[PDB]
């Protein structure tokens, strides 16, 4: 992907992630747990419908056509109006190929975006309390128990109050 | 075909309104009775065995 992180610089998915479609998996003091990130999974979602909704949009209506099967050689008025028709297929097939590959490689690149989105917001969040070691983890340089990693997944962790205790464990 | 070596040919005239329809012949004439009216929308016709459904 584009960005580098799904197929990336993380490993591979989580088949034990049932509840959403990105994730915290976190080790502690008291163990380890995971827990789904609701508003990624949905601007993933919401945009992958948006395109779903633009293309399962309403069929045109056509009634009274031009005739594509004939049981008797007739000449140049036949030639017409098969190729016509042929003319016809061809552009449209084209088009489904081509809209199903564009809308493909943008929707393994929007998810891979997001991913990518929310591994950036959380390194904002742990400033100079933790460090990213390369494969989508941070290693936060201090005790952090599960209500903590709570207030890193709500938005609320606040890393002034970590801040003495990291910098010490971090620089030594 | 069916007994005959004869055959009939069959032809169409559209009478606009105002228009006036006048048919001349000394024979051969396969004769109107009157006329089918003429009307537009979505219909059309199709050729096909499928069985109809309800
Ligand atoms: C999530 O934020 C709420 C509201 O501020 C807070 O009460 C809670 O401690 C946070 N969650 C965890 C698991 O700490």
């Amino acid at each position: 992907g584009i960005f580098g992180a799904i197929a990336g610089f993380i490993e591979n998915g989580w088949e034990g992630m049932i509840d959403g479609w990105y994730g915290f998996r976190h080790q502690n003091s008291e163990g380890t747990g995971q827990a789904a990130d609701l508003k990624s999974t949905q601007a993933a979602i919401d945009q992958i419908n948006g395109k779903l909704n633009r293309v399962i949009e309403k069929t045109n209506e056509k009634f009274h056509q031009i005739e594509k099967e004939f049981s008797e050689v007739e000449g140049r008025i036949q030639d017409l109006e098969k190729y016509v028709e042929d003319t016809k297929i061809d552009l449209w097939s084209y088009n489904a190929e081509l809209l199903v590959a564009l809308e493909n490689q943008h929707t393994i690149d929007l998810t891979d975006s997001e991913m990518n989105k929310l591994f950036e917001k959380t390194r904002r969040q742990l400033r100079e309390n933790a460090e990213d070691m390369g494969n989508g983890c941070f290693k936060i340089y201090h005790k952090c128990d599960n209500a903590c990693i709570g207030s890193i997944r709500n938005g609320t962790y606040d890393h002034d109050v970590y801040r003495d205790e990291a910098l010490n464990n971090r620089f030594q | 075909v069916r007994g005959l070596s004869s055959r009939i040919s069959i032809y169409w005239t559209i009478v606009k309104p105002g228009d006036i329809l006048v048919i001349n012949s000394n024979g051969n004439l396969i004769a109107p009775r009157g006329y089918f009216k003429m009307r537009t929308g979505k219909s059309s016709i199709m050729r096909s065995d499928a069985p109809i459904g309800t």
